[PDB]
């Protein structure tokens, strides 16, 4: 198709000249383009030079780059009958690639990563000085295994499926392919995670093409890598830590010193540096990101012991009871922070190099080590590193006390998210950016700045299939008011509007998905309603999306919902546009045709992060009091309008309330204000249209 | 704790508690004020908190926002030791080895005080606290 064409060539000159282009995607159809843009652009070179970085925000949408990855595999083997060295690696979630947690745990916590620690520890023990093995290990660095992949594709599922076919890991099988430099499609909390960026950013040894995909979160994940809540549990989880530390100091001084007083002399002569680089598949600690710390010579506590490392850290978290245990209403410096913990105690700015190496240390001297304690650990870890470094646009907040019992809490104000994105500006070229959900695309040239190009979307055609109307006039234009305050005003008027989305769903019965601004309003309408004709007449049941989620809550009410579609019943999908779960997969039927919107987007005010980015993006940007209330309320309004959008031979229709919703722009600006009753009668001769010019325009 | 405090003031909280809780850094004890205030106000003696001998002084009180009396007095004596020594082989050209070197014999020295061992290393360190202390009276 040429608007996808066009696309295409933007991708490819962006590719040859450009280091970093923002390119405006429409949405539904712009998926295919870059991915067979990119292996075209990669043959054209030369086979292998630059490999696809693909980062997308959720895992459906590395599935559909696993499939849609494959239909390139086939499209290109079966259009010339010859066979080439496939890529494609399926990077998932650790619970989801592993199979032992199946058979006998029957557990997808967290946790996976240490009990396969515990696996592996049990490998390099009886490799060493003698639990068992594993499943299967020890074959799984070999060349054949290194060459499953480049011959036939096993990406995640059929990953999965080889792997209990063939009696292997597929854990070590990605881990070993990353360095194989294969297609791969992890999260976007992956390549900027202060724990996994470092291996990662160690394995693909840089050189290739990122692909920023629906980059508009990119600010809230850079946001998203900090912001710890300390809340006063967190303080007994690090004194019981403290306390097992202190036996753990009385086991290793009681009867077996010796391994203490070597790895202690390894410290001493070789430091952090040899202690990272002797250890060879141990479980790790967590980190301030060390490409971007840049921080060497880490001395060991000033050439101490572990006695002095816990003696000064029960000194800390005393401190830090201290510090939790305040007035109400008080902000910190980071600066100050500290110059007021040197002044209790001198402890300098080395406490980062004083965990980093400390914590390997323990982890050496442990075979043994609970859970709690040693996350408490890390917390505390984390926090001294972050008060040791990283202090310019970082600010450290305490939360006021509300009741005062349930409020010692202290959170970290992250920093610029512009510092954390920066290394793939050296470490790499043509970063394309890719999102079918930005609009205006100025606010990133503005916000994160980096010189890059401007490439808006150039596809509009067959605007008679893209139903687009706004309602304006509710019957009364009082509950589009009423409708904006954070805190919902007059019930009755709230009752009142319930009752039009009650009419407006009676009048369009084909699959509804209504969106609001957050779950309070939800809430207040399902608990009396005064009616419920929609439930017993056309939707059969209702589907609600509960305010604290829930996976297979979620999971069942979205097969519910296929099946409710394909039984031709339908349902309300009552959702919340800042909830989990944005959704993503669309073109049929079993979607809403029909997608409602309660007013525009809000974010919860009075809060103190709220100011204190405020203001800091007041200094920085000077764009105060005008793009908090736009630009994140766009974005999560274009999450609800992507979800309409969905090729040119579907159709849909999205209703947005509120008439602020003209002063922010939208995907294909064609929409015509008018009434909810008129958007009835026209919505109802638009079901009909959209059903006659599909074989008249084929 | 909230039910030791003062062996006879052990519970006043449905007293008002608007007293404080002094602690004399020779017995690591805690005196409510109207007690203490008679003890170094009839003369220097012991408290009798659970049978203490150390004898209680006139003044030379502090506050304690509670730190365990292991850190407080790890962080009296690390303050004490560290204006002793001062910044002797310290920062005096840049050294990074010689000065980690000192430090973990100071820490080592706290260490053993913390310790006690067998009250025989820790004479000798107070030693060392009078002779480093005539090297900065010099
Ligand atoms: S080797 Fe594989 S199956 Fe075994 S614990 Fe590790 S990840 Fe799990
Ligand atoms: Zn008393
Ligand atoms: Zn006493």
């Amino acid at each position: 198709y040429p608007e996808q064409y066009n696309y295409m060539c933007d991708i490819k000159k962006t590719l040859d000249v450009g280091g970093n282009s923002i390119l405006e995607m429409p949405s539904g159809t712009g998926k295919t383009v870059s991915l067979l843009s990119l292996t075209i652009a990669y043959q054209m070179h030369y086979p292998e030079h630059r490999k696809i970085i693909y980062c997308s925000r959720t895992m459906s949408e590395i599935e559909k780059a696993l499939v849609e990855l494959e239909n390139l595999m086939d499209y290109r083997t079966k259009e010339l009958g010859y066979q080439e060295d496939f890529r494609g690696l399926g990077l998932t979630s650790r619970k989801n690639l592993c199979l032992h947690p199946e058979v006998s745990k029957e557990r997808k916590g967290t946790v996976v990563d240490e009990k396969c620690r515990r696996m592996t520890n049990g490998q390099a023990k009886r490799k060493l000085e003698e639990v068992e093995l594993c499943e299967y290990h020890e074959n799984l660095y070999n060349i054949e295994v290194e060459d499953y992949l480049p011959k036939g594709v096993f990406s995640f599922e059929k990953l999965l499926k080889y792997c209990e076919e063939k009696t292997l890991c597929p854990y070590f099988i990605v881990r070993r392919m990353i360095s194989l430099c294969n297609i791969i499609i992890y999260s976007y909390h992956y390549l900027l995670d202060p724990k996994i960026a470092e291996r990662v950013s160690n394995e693909v040894s840089k050189d290739s093409i990122v692909i920023f995909d629906e980059a508009h979160n990119i600010d809230n994940v850079c946001i998203e890598s900090l912001s710890l809540d300390l809340t006063t549990d967190a303080l007994r989880r690090a004194t019981r830590g403290a306390n097992a530390l202190d036996e753990r100091i009385s086991e290793v001084r009681k009867v077996d010193s010796q391994k203490l007083q070597d790895e202690y002399e390894k410290l001493v002569q070789g430091l952090x540096x040899x202690x990272x680089x002797x250890x060879x598949x141990x479980x790790x600690x967590x980190x301030x990101x060390x490409x971007x710390x840049x921080x060497x010579x880490x001395x060991x506590x000033x050439x101490x012991r572990a006695e002095h490392f816990v003696s000064f850290l029960k000194r800390l978290i005393e401190y830090l009871k201290t510090r939790m245990k305040v007035l109400h209403v008080i902000s910190e410096t980071p600066k100050s922070f500290l110059q007021h913990l040197k002044q209790l105690t001198f402890i300098e700015r080395k406490p980062l190099r004083f965990c980093s190496e400390r914590l390997s240390l323990l982890v050496r001297t442990l075979e043994v080590t609970e859970v709690e304690d040693f996350t408490a650990l890390k917390d505390i870890a984390t926090f001294a590193t972050l008060i040791s470094t990283y202090e310019e646009g970082f600010l450290l907040i305490i939360e006021p006390y509300e009741i005062a019992v349930p409020n010692p809490i202290m959170r970290f104000t992250c920093l610029d998210a512009s510092i954390a994105i920066k290394p793939v500006f050296e470490r790499f070229s043509s970063v394309i950016i890719t999102s079918g959900t930005i609009s205006p695309l100025d606010m990133y040239p503005r916000m994160l700045n980096f010189k890059t190009v401007l490439q808006k979307s150039y596809a509009m055609t067959l605007a008679k299939k893209s139903f687009l109307p706004m309602i304006i006039t509710k019957g009364s234009d009082q509950v589009a008011i009423s409708s904006r305050f954070e805190i919902r005003n007059d019930p009755s008027i709230v009752r009142n509007y319930g009752s039009m989305l009650v009419e407006f769903a009676k009048i369009t019965p084909d699959g509804m998905v209504v969106f609001f601004p957050s779950y309070l309003y939800m809430e207040s309408i399902v608990s009396m309603w005064q009616t419920m004709g929609i439930l017993d007449e056309v939707w059969k049941h209702k589907l609600i999306l509960v305010e604290t989620p829930d996976a297979q809550e979620t999971s069942l009410a979205l097969e519910t919902y296929r099946k409710a579609c394909s039984n031709g019943r339908g349902a309300i999908l009552l959702s919340v546009a800042r909830g989990k779960v944005s959704e993503g997969i669309d073109f049929d039927h079993q979607y809403g045709r029909t997608v409602l919107m309660i007013g525009i987007p809000f974010q919860y005010t009075e809060s103190r992060i709220l100011k204190a980015r405020l203001e800091f993006m007041r200094e920085n940007y000077r764009i105060r009091e005008n793009d908090f209330l736009s630009f994140d309320a766009m974005r999560h309004a274009a999450q609800c309008l992507g979800r309409v959008l969905r090729g040119k031979d579907d159709y849909g229709v999205m209703v947005l309330a509120d008439r602020r919703f003209s002063r922010k722009r939208s995907q294909l600006p064609k929409w015509i204000a008018q009434g909810l009753s008129d958007a009835d009668l026209n919505l109802s001769t638009d079901m009909a249209i959209s059903n006659t010019k599909q074989f008249l325009r084929t | 704790e909230n039910k030791d405090m003062c062996p006879i003031c052990k519970t006043d909280r449905y007293l008002s508690p608007d007293v404080k809780f002094l602690v004399n850094p020779e017995c690591y004890h805690r005196i409510c004020e109207s007690c203490v205030d008679r003890i170094f106000s009839l003369g220097p003696a012991q408290c009798p908190y659970k049978g203490c001998d150390k004898i209680l002084r006139k003044n030379k009180f502090k506050t304690q926002i509670f730190d365990d009396v292991e850190v407080e007095k790890e962080v009296d004596i690390r303050k004490r030791v560290f204006n002793v020594f001062n910044k002797t082989i310290d920062d005096f050209n840049g050294d990074l080895v010689e000065y980690n070197k000192y430090l973990e014999e100071v820490e080592d020295i706290i260490y053993k005080l913390d310790h006690g061992i067998d009250v025989a290393k820790t004479e000798e360190k107070l030693r060392t606290y009078e002779e480093l202390n005539k090297q900065l009276i010099m």
